[PDB]
C-alpha cells in the first residue's frame, strides 16, 4: 500500500487512487446540471443557502467563456474557478489566432488536456470538480461534462453533485419522451424541476435557483441568464410540479 | 509541475553497493542471449530474434544496430532502452566527433560516450540507470577490429570473445574452449552460429537469428562511385538466407 | 597616458614612465606613478584610454596577489606575463574593450635572469631586451638599437635610459614632466629617486 | 518527512513554533521605554573566562534614532540587521528623512516567513528594536520569526523572560525617567542571570531624541551597577 | 509530492559523519589494490585488475592506471565509470593552466582541483557522491616527484608511499616495514609488486592481472619520461623481481 | 535546482544538521590559539597514524589567507579548504575597493557570515569546520585571535581551542593563562602552546606543529628541532 | 493523517486537510464583524493584545479609499493579501481610471488563494478576511477563506466566538438593513453584535477597532478615544 | 526614424512666499503651429499640500505626475499615513526622473 | 517499499508502476483489431455506450492523426486524448521540417521514445495506453505499428488488443497459417472490412449492430473513419452469405 498518496502513481490494478478521491469532493457539492435543446443548451445549479445574511441572487455561480459558451461545476469552487481562468485563456488565444470563436468539441479538448495534465506529476492536485459546459458554434448546439480525470464526452443531458442520481433518472425521462427534441423554453422549464427535485438529496437547507442558456433562436447563439420573468416563471413551473 | 526530483535516486548501501545498478544488472541477466567474437580479419555479433507475437513481423524490430558504417551494436536487457540509446549513440558519434574531426570515432571512443550517457544515468537527479548490457563491435584504421562490452554502470571492457545476458556463463565457457588468435572470420561466424543455438529453445533459422558482422569494406554498398578513398562501410548486417547457407554447414 | 618605456640589461629590467596626467586642456598632476607591483620580483607599467588603465592594472595586481596566496609561491614572469595577454586578448572581442597597453618586467629568480614583455590591447605579447609603447619607440629605438648591449650594466643602462628621455623631451610636441624609473632585479623592485 | 511550510492541526506552523523554542534557550534580553528615552540591556554570557566579553555583540545600531537588541540563534540576527541598516539607509536616500520606527520594524518582519522549499528555514532569534522619531515619539517593538511584531512599554525576551516580564509588570508606569529605567534593567538582569551581574557580563544602551543611539561603557554601567546596589540596601 | 523519494545524500550523521561519504568508501575496499611508491629518481604505480577471464583483451584494455598529463598519472580505485569522468575533467583543467600561464599545472594544484569538486558532490547538489579514490603520481620543478590520494569526501593528502582499495591495511603496514628513504625506483619496484604479491585475493599473481606505470627522470637528461608497461614487460619484471 | 530544506528546527528548538557539524569538528585534531603580549601563536596536532606521509607536499593546518592574517581549523578538511579560499579572495577584493588589507575582525565576520549561511539555505550541509583566526590589523600591534563555528557565531579570545580532546586543552589554558600578564615574549607564548598539546597529543615528535604570527606581517613556521626543544625543556623543568 | 503532509493531497473522502488546519487558525483569531445597509458598510474588530505593557495588534487594513479589511488568523498572510488588493485597486485605477468593484476584488482573492492550495512546496494562507466597500452598485461586504471561498453577505462575522454575532445579525437582519444616512446607528448595531461574542473581557477605548466606508464617507479606521463614544 | 519625442509647448512659473506658494501655467496645449486645446489643465493638486507640474512633451508630463500621485498614495499606505513634506517629495522625485536617466522625461518640473 | 510507486528498479529488475499502466490499459473493456489488405489497413473497434444520457457521436477511441495515419487506443480516453493532440502535433512537425508525410513505423517509433522516457525520468508517469498506427505507406504499403507503456513498438501482419486480445489473436494467427500470406488477399477494402468483422465475432462469439462496431480505414492518401450506416451496409453483406 501507499498507492494512493501519491498523484500519478499507479496502484496494483492500474487505478489513480488520488483522482478518485478528487471524485469524493465532487459527489460532496451542490447540484448542477445541463440540458441539450433543439438549437442550444440551458445549465442550472442548486444554491445552498447556509444563513439568511447571504444576499439574493448575489453570488453568482455559472461563468462565462468568451462569448458563447457556458460553465457550470459542482465540488470545490475554486478548483472550478480555476479551470474556467484558464478556459479563457485558450479560448481567447484560438480567437487570436485563428479568428473564429473557439468551437464547442475544440474547447472541450482544451479544458480536457489541462485537466489531464493534473493527473501526470505528484507535484500537483487533481481538480476537485467536474464542470458541466457548451453553448453554441457553426455545427449547433453541444453539452460536455468533464471529471477529474480529464476524461470528458458528448451528452444530451448532464448532472453532477450531491443529487445526481435523481437529477439523471430526470434527465432520461426527457430523452425518452422526446426523441424530436426540446425546446430552449422548455429546457429552461424542466431545468428548474430537475434541481427542485434533485433538492430532496439537500433537504436540510433551502436554497436559490440559478439557470442560464445559449440558444440560436432566443438568445441569438450568446450566453445569456435567465432573470425576472422567465425566472420566476420557470419557479413556478417547478413547485407546481413538487406539489 | 517542473521536474521536482533534482536529486539522485541511485545511492549507496551502508554495504556500498549501488542498489539499483546492481538491479539493471538482474534485468539484463533476464534478458535475451547475445554474443560477439572478435576474428583475425573480422567481428561477429549475433542474438536471438524473439518475436513476442507470431503476427508481429520480427524484420522491423532491430536488435543488431548500426551506428557508424564502421561500428555495430547489439544488446540484452530492456529493448526500449537499447532503442534509445542507439539514437544518442548515433548522434554523439556526429556532434562530439565527426563535425570536429570529418571522421567518424573510432570504436573505443564512441564506447567512451554511450559509456558516459549511461554514467550519467546512475547519478544524475531524477533518473533510474539503463536496463541494458551493450555489446559493441567495430574497426578503425589504428586499432584495427575491437570487440567492447558496457554495463549500466557505465564501465565498459574489451573483449576477444563474449556473451551477455540469459545463457551468458555456459556461452562464455563454450566460447573459452573455441577462441584461439588464429581464427578467419568464417571460423568466427561459424562458433557464433553454435553458441546460439545452446541458448535458443524453439525455431532455430535465418529468420529468427539475427546476425551481422564487421568486415571488409563493402564498396557495393557504399550508394555511389567516383573516390578512391572511399570505399564503403566494414559493418554488414547477414541477410536470412545467408545465415541458413551456414546452417547446413553446421 | 603617454609615454612608458623598458630595457633589459645584465642582471636587471629597467622601466621609465612619464609623470603627467592631461585632461584635455590642462596637465591636471605632475607626479603621476603609471606602475603595479604584481609580485616581489615582477612589476607592470601601462598606458592607454583613462580610468581603464589603473582598473586593469589593479585587477592584474589583485589576482597575482591571490595566486601568491594560494600556493605560497611567486609565479614567474612569463607565466606572469601569459596570465596578462589571455586577459587582454579575451577583452578586445568585449562589449567594451580594455584599451590599455603594458610592459612587464620581472627578475626569474629560478633562472636568474631578468625579463621584459611587451603586451598591447589587443593580447600581442613579445619578449624584447628594450620595448616601448605609443610613440615613444618611434623616438628611441634607433638610439637602443646603436647602443645597447646584453652584457651592460645597470648604471649604463641608466645612461642609455636618460638619452632616450633626452631625445623624447627634444622632438616629442607633449610635455610629458620627465620619468620615474624603476629597477627590478633578484633584489626586487627599487624607484631611482633622483632622474 | 512533512513540508517546512506545514501547518499543525491546531492551525501553527510547525517551523514557526518550533524557533519560538530556540530563543527561549538565548540570552536575556530587556527593553524599557520611557518619555525620557529607550533603554536596552542585555546578558552576555560568555562560555569561558578566556573569551574577550567585550567581542560579544548583541546590541547594535541600525541608524543614529533605531537601535536593537537580540536574543536566540544571534548568528541569524547578522541578515536581520543587515537589512534593516539598508533599509534605514535607503529610505533616507529615496525621502530625505529619518524613517519611522514601526516602519523599520515591518521591514525587518517581512523577511520572517519567506521560507519554504527563499530561506530553508526560519530565523532562531527574536529582536527587541527600540528608537525615536517626531510622529509617534519614543517606541519599542518586539519582532518575532513568525513575522509579528507587537509595540511594548516594557519587554523582556529570552530564558529569564516570564519571570522578567512579570517584574516588568509590577515596575512599570507612564511617569519613569531614563536613570529610573536603567537601574530597572539592571536590577532586573541581575534577578534572572545564573552568574553574579557585573560590567562585564552585562551590557546597557539607550536611544535619546538628542543624542541618538549608545552603548555604555563598562565604567558607565560599573557605576550605575554600584547605585544599585547602594539603593537596594538602602531598605 | 517528490520529498517523499529523497535519499539526502549530503547530510550528517548524529556522530557527525557523511553517510554517503562512508558508504562509498566501504564500495571503495572491495575494489582492486593500487599501490604508489615515490623514490629519489622516480615513482611507481602498481595496480591489481579484478578477476579477469582469458577471453578478456588485455593489451587494449583499461581500469587501474590513466594519464592526465605528460608529466602526471592517476591509479583508481572504485567504480571506473565514475572515474572516467573525473579523469576528464582533470584533463581539461591541466590544459586550461598551460594555456593560461604557458606552464605545466603542478601537480596539487591539479590535485586540490579533483578534490574539491568531490567535495562539492557531499555537500549541496542532493546527488550521490562520486565512488572513486584516486593515486596521483606526478613531477613538476617546484617539489619535484610527488604522491598524493584523494578520496569520495574530497579530502587529500601527501605520500611517500600508499595504497588504495582492497586490504590497505595489511598493505600499509608491509610499505612501512620496507621502504626507506634513500630508495631507488629499481627497489620501489621490487617492493611494490612484492605487496601486492601478499596482500592479494588470487592465488598466484601474473601480469595478466596487473597494470604497472613508472614516472623516471630515465629521461634522456633534464626531462620526465611516463611508462605504461605492456603486458609482456609486466612479465619480464615479475621473473626479475623472481615472483615468477 | 536541488532547494531540499535540509537544516531545520526540531520540536525542542535545535537544528540537528549544525549540531552534527560540531560533533564532525569534535573528530578533528586538535588546534589552539595564544595570545602573547606582542604575538600570536597557533598550535595543531598531527595525528600519527599516517606515517609515510610526504610532509614537505601535504596540506598543512595553519593556512595564510593573507600576509597579516592566518587560519587554523578542526574537522573537515575538504570543507576547511572551501572557506580558505573564500576569505583569501575577500581579502584581496578588500584590498581592490577599500585600499587597505582586512582587519581580523572582519575576516573572521566575513567566513562566521558564510557558514552562517550554509545553515538556512535550501539544498545545502553547514560546514562540519570550526576555525581559528589569528594575526594584526595593519599599522596595529595589538595581537588579535578569533573563533568561528558551524552556526556562524563568532568571538574573541585570549587564548583557545577547538576539536577532539579540547576539553583538557582549555581546562590547562584556564589555570595557566593569566589575563593581567600576559606571555610577554615569542618564547613564553611558544612555551604555554606546546605545554597545552602535550596534555593531550602523544609524543612530542612530528604530532606538534607550531606557527607564530608577529606585527607588520611577520609569520613563521617553526620546524622539527626548534619545537623538539621546547619539548625537551618542558619534561625536564617536568621531572621535580 | 496519512493525507495531511502537505497541500497536495486529498484524503480518501475528498478533503484536503492542509487547507483545513488553515481555516483552524482563523477559529484562533480574534473576533471581527462586518455589516451593511444600502449607503453605508461597517468593520468592528476586536483587537488582541500579549499583555497589559503590550500594544493591541491591528485589525483593519485600507485597500483603497473605497475598499478595506479586518482580519482573523496569521496577521504577515493579511499583510501579503492586503498588499495584493492595494495592487490591483491601484493597477484598475492608473489603467482604466475604474475603481475596482468589490466583487471582481473577491474574485481576485479567491484566485490567488486557489494556486496555494493545487500546488507542491507552498501552504495555503492562514488567514481570514472581511472586505468591506462602496462601488457604482452601492454598499458591499465579502467573506473571505484562504480555501479560496469568497461571499458576498449582509453581515458576518469571523474568529474565535463568531457565531454568537452572526446570530444576532441574522435576526437584526431586516432592522440593520434599513439604516440608511445614519452612520452612527450602523455602527451602534456592530458594536451590539461584536458585544454578543464577549466573555469575560468587555470593550475599551484601546480594545475597540471600527472602520467605515459609505455614498460621501472614504474608507476611515477609528482607534483610541475616537470610539470612546461607541463604548 | 520614429521619434519618441514632441513639444507640447506651455509655461509654468513657481513663486515662494512667507507663508504661502503659488504654482501658475497657461492652459494652451500645442503642436508646431496648431492649437490642440485653450484649456488643457497643466498644474495638479497631488494630495498633502503639494501642486506639481511637469512641463514639456505632455505624455512624459502626464506620466510623472500620475507616477508621483501614486507614489504619494503608497507613501500613506507604507509609513501610518504620514504626510508628505515637500522636501521629501523633492527627494522622490529625483529618484523617479533619474530611473529614466538613459531615455528621459523629456519635462522641466517644478512643485 | 516505494520502488513500486516511480519508475525505479525493484530487486528483481522490473518495473512496477510500467506493468500497472498495462493494466490500466484494459479499463475501458473494449476490444480493437487490425488487418492489412492488398491497397488498405483496415482498423475495428468495440464501441459501447453504457449511457441513454450520452451524445454517442462524441464517444470515439480510433484518432484521425495525420491525413495518413490512423490510430485506435485501448485505454483510458484522457491518456489516449493525451496521446493523440501529441501524435498530431509531431506528425506536423515532421512535415514541416523534413518536407514529407511522417511515416507510420516512424511515429510509433517517436511515441515509443516519448513512453520510454516516462519509463527512466522518475516525474513523468507512463500513460496507460497501448496506440495502434495505421496507414498505407508510401515505401512500406499498408502498415500496422503498436506501441505500449513500456516503450516498446513493433510492425504487424495483423493484431489485436484489449481483455480479449488472445483469443482474437489466435483466431487471426489459425487464418494466416492457412492463407501462407501476409495479407487479406482481397481488391477492396469493403471486403477487407468483412473479413475483419466477421472473424472479431467469430473470435468473441458475439453478434454486432451497427452501434456496437467502430470502423477507421487507411488508403493510399488518406485515412478515414466509416458511419454507422457505411458500417450497416457491411453487416448486411456478411449476413446474406
Ligand atoms: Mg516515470
Amino acid at each position: 500500500t501507499g498507492y494512493d498518496l501519491s498523484n500519478s502513481v499507479f496502484s496494483p490494478d492500474g487505478r489513480n487512487f488520488q483522482v478518485e478521491y478528487a471524485v469524493k469532493a465532487v459527489e460532496n457539492g451542490t447540484t448542477s446540471i445541463g440540458i441539450k435543446c433543439n438549437d442550444g443548451v440551458v445549465f442550472a445549479v442548486e444554491k445552498l443557502i447556509t444563513s439568511k445574511l447571504l444576499v439574493p441572487q448575489k453570488n453568482v455561480k455559472i461563468q462565462v467563456v468568451d462569448r458563447h459558451i457556458g460553465c457550470v461545476y459542482s465540488g470545490l469552487i475554486p478548483d472550478g474557478r480555476h479551470l474556467v481562468n484558464r478556459g479563457r485563456e485558450e479560448a481567447a488565444s484560438f480567437k487570436k489566432l485563428y479568428k473564429t470563436p473557439i468551437p464547442i468539441p475544440a474547447f472541450a479538448d482544451r479544458l480536457g488536456q489541462y485537466v489531464q495534465a493534473h493527473t501526470l506529476y505528484n507535484s500537483v492536485r487533481p481538480f476537485g470538480v467536474s464542470t458541466i459546459f457548451g453553448g453554441v458554434d457553426k455545427n449547433g448546439a453541444h453539452l460536455y461534462m468533464l471529471e477529474p480525470s480529464g476524461s470528458y464526452w458528448g451528452y444530451k443531458g448532464a448532472a453532477t453533485g450531491k443529487g445526481r442520481q435523481s437529477a439523471k433518472a430526470e434527465l432520461e425521462k426527457l430523452v425518452d419522451h422526446h426523441p424530436e427534441g426540446l425546446s430552449a423554453r422548455e429546457a429552461v422549464k424542466q431545468a428548474a424541476k430537475i434541481i427542485y427535485l434533485a433538492h430532496e438529496d439537500n433537504k436540510e437547507k433551502d436554497f436559490e435557483l440559478e439557470i442560464s442558456w445559449c440558444s440560436l433562436s432566443e438568445t441569438n447563439g450568446l450566453h445569456k441568464f435567465v432573470k425576472g420573468d422567465l425566472l420566476q416563471e420557470a419557479i413556478d413551473f417547478a413547485q407546481k410540479e413538487i406539489n | 509541475m517542473t521536474d521536482r526530483y533534482s536529486f539522485s535516486l541511485t545511492t549507496f548501501s551502508p554495504s556500498g553497493k549501488l542498489g539499483q545498478i546492481d538491479y539493471a544488472l538482474t534485468a539484463v541477466k533476464q534478458g535475451v542471449t547475445s554474443l560477439g567474437i572478435k576474428a583475425t580479419n573480422g567481428v561477429v555479433i549475433a542474438t536471438e530474434k524473439k518475436s513476442s507475437s507470431p503476427l508481429a513481423m520480427s524484420e522491423t524490430l532491430s536488435k543488431v544496430s548500426l551506428l557508424t558504417p564502421d561500428i555495430g551494436a547489439v544488446y540484452s536487457g530492456m529493448g526500449p532502452d537499447y532503442r534509445v540509446l542507439v539514437d544518442k549513440s548515433r548522434k554523439v558519434a556526429h556532434t562530439s566527433y565527426k563535425r570536429i574531426y570529418g571522421e567518424y570515432p573510432p570504436t573505443k571512443l564512441l564506447v567512451s560516450e554511450v559509456a558516459k550517457i549511461m554514467q550519467e544515468a546512475t547519478q544524475s537527479g531524477g533518473v533510474r540507470p539503463f536496463g541494458v548490457s551493450l555489446l559493441i563491435a567495430g574497426h578503425d584504421e589504428f586499432n584495427g577490429f575491437s570487440l567492447y562490452q558496457v554495463d549500466p554502470s557505465g564501465s565498459y571492457f574489451p573483449w576477444k570473445a563474449t556473451a551477455i545476458g540469459k545463457g551468458s556463463v555456459a556461452a562464455k565457457t563454450f566460447l573459452e574452449k573455441r577462441w584461439n588468435d588464429e581464427l578467419e572470420l568464417e571460423d568466427a561466424i561459424h562458433i557464433a552460429l553454435l553458441t546460439l543455438k545452446e541458448s535458443v529453445e524453439g525455431e532455430f533459422n535465418g529468420d529468427t537469428i539475427e546476425l551481422a558482422i564487421i568486415g571488409d569494406e563493402n564498396p557495393d554498398l557504399l550508394g555511389y562511385t567516383g573516390i578512391p578513398t572511399d570505399k564503403g562501410p566494414r559493418f554488414r548486417k547477414l541477410t536470412s538466407q545467408e545465415i541458413n547457407d551456414r546452417l547446413e554447414a553446421l | 597616458m603617454d609615454i612608458i618605456l623598458g630595457i633589459r640589461v645584465q642582471d636587471s629590467v629597467i622601466l621609465a614612465s612619464s609623470k603627467a596626467v592631461t585632461r584635455g586642456i590642462s596637465v591636471l598632476k605632475d607626479s603621476d606613478d603609471k606602475t603595479r607591483q604584481l609580485s616581489p620580483h615582477t612589476l607592470m607599467s601601462f598606458a592607454g584610454e583613462a580610468g581603464d588603465t589603473v582598473q586593469f592594472a589593479e585587477y592584474i595586481q589583485a589576482n597575482i596577489q591571490l595566486y601568491s596566496i594560494r600556493e605560497d609561491y611567486e609565479l614567474s614572469p612569463q607565466a606572469v606575463s601569459s596570465f596578462v595577454r589571455q586577459e587582454l586578448a579575451k577583452s578586445i572581442r568585449s562589449r567594451r574593450p580594455y584599451q590599455v597597453n603594458v610592459l612587464i618586467g620581472g627578475y626569474d629568480k629560478k633562472k636568474n635572469k631578468p625579463e621584459l614583455y611587451q603586451i598591447d590591447y589587443l593580447g600581442t605579447k613579445v619578449e624584447l631586451p628594450y620595448g616601448a609603447h605609443g610613440y615613444s619607440g618611434f623616438y628611441t629605438f634607433s638610439l637602443l638599437d646603436h647602443h645597447y648591449r646584453p652584457d651592460m650594466t645597470t648604471e649604463e643602462g641608466l645612461d642609455l635610459l636618460k638619452l632616450c628621455v633626452q631625445e623624447l623631451e627634444k622632438r616629442m610636441p607633449m610635455d610629458f614632466k620627465g620619468v620615474i624609473v624603476k629597477i627590478v632585479d633578484k633584489d626586487g623592485i627599487r624607484q631611482v629617486d633622483d632622474f | 518527512d512533512r513540508g517546512v511550510s506545514t501547518f499543525s492541526p491546531e492551525g501553527r506552523l510547525f517551523q514557526v513554533e518550533y524557533s519560538l523554542e530556540a530563543i527561549k534557550l538565548g540570552s536575556t534580553a530587556i527593553g524599557i521605554a520611557t518619555k525620557e528615552g529607550v533603554v536596552l540591556g542585555v546578558e552576555k554570557r560568555a562560555t569561558s573566562p578566556l573569551l574577550e566579553s567585550d567581542s560579544i555583540e548583541k546590541i547594535v545600531e541600525i541608524d543614529r534614532h533605531i537601535g536593537c537588541a537580540m536574543s536566540g540563534l544571534t548568528a541569524d540576527a547578522r541578515s536581520m540587521i543587515e537589512h534593516a541598516r539598508t533599509a534605514a539607509v535607503t529610505h533616507n536616500l529615496y525621502y530625505d528623512e529619518d524613517i519611522n520606527v514601526e516602519s523599520l520594524t515591518q521591514s525587518v518582519c517581512d523577511l520572517a516567513l519567506r521560507f519554504g522549499e527563499l530561506m530553508s528555514r526560519p530565523f532562531g532569534v527574536a529582536l527587541l528594536i527600540a528608537g525615536h522619531d517626531a510622529d509617534d515619539g519614543y517606541q519599542l517593538f518586539h519582532a518575532e520569526p513568525s513575522g509579528t511584531f507587537y509595540r511594548y512599554n516594557a519587554k523582556a525576551i529570552g530564558s529569564g523572560s516570564e519571570g522578567a516580564q512579570a517584574e516588568l509588570l509590577n515596575e512599570w508606569h507612564s511617569s519613569l525617567t531614563l536613570k529610573e529605567a536603567e537601574l530597572l534593567v539592571l536590577k532586573i538582569l541581575k534577578q534572572v542571570m545564573e552568574e553574579k551581574l557585573d560590567e562585564n557580563n552585562a551590557q546597557l544602551s539607550c536611544i535619546t531624541k538628542q543624542d541618538g543611539f549608545k552603548i555604555y561603557d563598562n565604567e558607565k554601567t560599573a557605576e550605575l551597577i554600584k547605585e544599585l546596589k547602594e539603593k537596594e540596601a538602602a531598605e | 509530492g517528490s520529498r517523499r523519494y529523497d535519499s539526502r545524500t549530503t547530510i550528517f550523521s548524529p556522530e557527525g559523519r557523511l553517510y554517503q561519504v562512508e558508504y562509498a568508501l566501504e564500495s571503495i575496499s572491495h575494489a582492486g589494490t593500487a599501490i604508489g611508491i615515490m623514490a629519489s629518481d622516480g615513482i611507481v604505480l602498481a595496480a591489481e585488475r579484478k578477476v579477469t577471464s582469458t577471453l578478456l583483451e588485455q593489451d587494449t584494455s583499461t581500469e587501474k592506471l590513466y594519464k592526465l598529463n605528460d608529466k602526471i598519472a592517476v591509479a583508481v580505485a572504485g567504480l571506473t565509470a565514475d572515474a572516467e569522468i573525473l579523469i576528464n575533467t582533470a584533463r581539461i583543467h591541466a590544459q586550461n593552466y598551460l594555456k593560461t600561464y604557458n606552464e605545466d599545472i603542478p601537480v596539487e594544484i591539479l590535485v586540490r582541483r579533483l578534490s574539491d569538486i568531490k567535495q562539492g558532490y557531499t555537500q549541496h547538489g542532493g546527488l550521490r557522491p562520486f565512488g572513486v579514490s584516486f593515486i596521483y603520481a606526478g613531477y613538476d620543478d617546484r617539489y619535484g616527484y610527488q604522491l598524493y590520494t584523494s578520496n569520495p569526501s574530497g579530502n587529500y593528502t601527501g605520500w611517500k608511499a600508499i595504497s588504495v582499495g582492497a586490504n590497505t591495511s595489511a598493505a600499509q603496514t608491509l610499505l612501512q616495514m620496507d621502504y626507506k628513504d634513500d630508495m631507488k625506483v629499481d627497489d620501489a619496484i621490487e617492493l611494490a609488486l612484492k605487496t601486492l604479491s601478499k596482500t592479494t585475493d588470487s592465488s598466484a599473481l601474473t601480469y595478466d592481472r596487473l597494470e604497472f606505470a613508472t614516472i623516471r627522470k630515465g629521461a634522456n637528461d633534464g626531462e620526465v619520461y611516463q611508462k605504461i608497461f605492456k603486458p609482456q614487460e609486466i612479465k619480464d619484471i615479475l621473473v626479475k623481481t623472481g615472483i615468477t | 535546482g536541488y532547494d531540499r530544506a535540509l537544516s531545520i528546527f526540531s520540536p525542542d528548538g535545535h537544528i540537528f544538521q549544525v549540531e552534527y557539524a560540531l560533533e564532525a569538528v569534535k573528530r578533528g585534531t586538535c588546534a589552539v590559539g595564544v595570545k602573547g603580549k606582542n604575538c600570536v601563536v597557533l598550535g595543531c596536532e598531527r595525528r600519527s597514524t599516517l606515517k609515510l606521509q610526504d610532509t614537505r607536499i601535504t596540506p598543512s593546518k595553519v593556512s595564510k589567507i593573507d600576509s597579516h592574517v592566518v587560519l587554523s581549523f578542526s574537522g573537515l578538511n575538504a570543507d576547511s579548504r572551501i572557506l580558505i579560499e573564500k576569505a583569501r579572495v575577500e581579502a584581496q577584493s578588500h584590498r581592490l575597493t577599500l585600499e587597505d588589507p582586512v582587519t581580523v575582525e572582519y575576516l573572521t565576520r566575513y567566513v562566521a557570515g558564510v557558514q552562517q549561511r550554509y545553515t538556512q539555505s535550501g539544498g545545502v550541509r553547514p560546514f562540519g569546520v570550526s576555525t581559528l583566526i589569528a594575526g594584526f590589523d595593519p599599522r596595529d600591534d595589538e595581537p588579535k585571535l578569533y573563533q568561528t563555528e558551524p552556526s556562524g557565531i563568532y568571538s574573541s579570545w585570549s587564548a583557545q581551542t577547538i576539536g577532539r580532546n579540547s576539553k583538557t586543552v582549555r581546562e590547562f589554558l584556564e589555570k595557566n593563562y593569566d589575563r593581567k600578564e600576559p606571555p610577554a615574549t615569542v618564547e613564553e607564548c611558544v612555551k604555554l602552546t606546546v605545554r597545552s598539546l602535550l596534555e593531550v597529543v602523544q609524543t612530542g615528535a612530528k604530532n606538534i606543529e607550531i606557527t607564530v604570527v608577529k606585527p607588520d606581517s611577520d609569520i613563521v613556521a617553526l620546524s622539527s628541532e626548534e619545537i623538539n626543544q621546547y619539548v625537551t625543556q618542558i619534561e625536564q623543568e617536568k621531572q621535580e | 493523517n496519512n493525507y495531511d503532509g502537505d497541500t497536495v493531497t486529498f484524503s480518501p473522502t475528498g478533503r484536503l486537510f492542509q487547507v483545513e488546519y488553515a481555516l483552524e487558525a482563523i477559529k484562533q483569531g480574534s473576533v471581527t464583524v462586518g455589516l451593511r445597509s444600502n449607503t453605508h458598510a461597517v468593520l468592528v474588530a476586536l483587537k488582541r493584545n500579549a499583555d497589559e505593557l503590550s500594544s493591541y495588534q491591528k485589525k483593519i487594513i485600507k485597500c483603497d479609499e473605497h475598499m478595506g479589511l479586518s482580519l482573523a488568523g496569521l496577521a504577515p498572510d493579511a499583510r501579503v493579501l492586503s498588499n495584493y488588493l492595494r495592487q490591483q485597486c491601484n493597477y484598475s485605477s492608473l489603467v482604466f481610471n475604474r475603481k475596482l468593484a468589490v466583487e471582481r476584488a473577491g474574485h481576485l482573492l479567491c484566485d490567488k488563494a486557489q494556486k496555494n492550495t493545487q500546488s507542491y512546496g507552498g501552504r495555503p494562507y492562514g488567514v481570514g478576511l472581511l472586505i468591506i466597500g462602496y462601488d457604482k452598485s452601492g454598499a458591499h461586504l465579502l467573506e473571505f477563506q484562504p480555501s479560496g471561498n469568497v461571499t458576498e453577505l449582509y453581515g458576518t462575522a469571523i474568529g474565535a466566538r463568531s457565531q454568537g454575532a452572526k446570530t444576532y445579525l441574522e435576526r437584526t437582519l431586516d432592522t440593520f438593513i434599513k439604516i440608511d444616512g445614519n452612520p452612527d446607528e450602523l455602527i451602534k448595531a456592530g458594536v451590539e453584535a461584536i458585544s454578543q461574542s464577549l466573555r469575560d473581557e468587555s470593550l475599551t477605548v484601546d480594545n475597540l477597532s471600527i472602520a467605515i466606508v459609505g455614498k460621501d464617507t472614504p474608507f476611515t479606521i477609528y482607534d483610541g478615544e475616537a470610539v470612546a463614544k461607541y463604548i | 526614424q520614429f521619434n519618441p519625442y514632441g513639444d507640447n509647448g506651455g509655461t509654468i512659473l513657481g513663486i515662494a512666499g512667507e507663508d504661502f506658494a503659488v504654482l501658475a501655467g497657461d492652459t494652451r496645449n500645442i503642436t508646431d503651429y496648431s492649437i490642440n486645446s485653450r484649456y488643457e489643465p497643466k498644474v495638479f493638486d497631488c494630495g498633502d499640500n503639494i501642486v506639481m507640474s511637469a512641463n514639456g512633451f505632455a505624455a512624459d508630463g502626464d506620466a510623472l505626475v500620475k507616477r508621483f500621485k501614486n507614489s504619494v498614495k503608497w507613501y500613506h499606505f507604507d509609513h501610518n499615513d504620514k504626510k508628505l513634506s515637500i522636501n521629501s517629495a523633492a527627494r522622490n522625485i529625483q529618484h523617479l526622473l533619474y530611473g529614466k536617466r538613459f531615455f528621459p522625461y523629456y519635462v522641466h518640473t517644478i512643485i | 517499499g516505494y520502488d513500486r510507486h516511480i519508475t525505479i528498479f525493484s530487486p528483481e529488475g522490473r518495473l512496477y508502476q510500467v506493468e500497472y499502466a498495462f493494466k490500466a490499459t484494459n479499463q475501458t473493456n473494449i476490444n480493437s483489431l487490425a488487418v492489412r489488405g492488398k491497397d488498405c489497413t483496415v482498423v475495428i473497434s468495440q464501441k459501447k455506450v453504457p449511457d441513454k444520457l450520452l451524445d454517442p457521436t462524441t464517444v470515439s477511441y480510433i484518432f484521425c492523426i495525420s491525413r495518413t495515419i490512423g490510430m485506435v487506443v485501448n485505454g483510458p480516453i484522457p491518456d489516449a486524448r493525451n496521446a493523440a493532440l501529441r501524435a498530431k502535433a509531431e506528425a506536423a512537425e515532421f512535415r514541416y521540417k523534413y518536407g514529407y508525410d511522417m511515416p507510420c513505423d516512424v511515429l510509433a517509433k517517436r511515441m515509443a521514445n516519448l513512453s520510454q522516457i516516462y519509463t527512466q525520468r522518475a516525474y513523468m508517469r507512463p500513460l496507460g495506453v497501448i496506440l495502434t498506427f495505421v496507414s498505407v505507406d508510401e515505401e512500406l504499403g499498408p502498415s500496422i505499428y503498436k506501441t505500449d507503456p513500456a516503450g516498446y513498438y513493433v510492425g504487424y501482419k495483423a493484431t489485436a488488443t484489449g481483455p480479449k486480445q488472445q483469443e482474437i489473436t489466435t483466431n487471426l494467427e489459425n487464418h494466416f497459417k492457412k492463407s501462407k500470406i501476409d495479407h487479406i488477399n482481397e481488391e477492396s477494402w469493403e471486403k477487407v472490412v468483412e473479413f475483419a468483422i466477421t472473424h472479431m465475432i467469430d473470435a468473441l462469439g458475439t453478434e454486432f449492430s451497427k452501434n456496437d462496431l467502430e470502423v477507421g480505414v487507411a488508403t493510399k492518401d488518406k485515412f478515414f473513419t466509416l458511419s454507422a450506416e457505411n458500417i450497416e451496409e457491411r453487416l448486411v453483406a456478411i449476413a446474406e452469405q
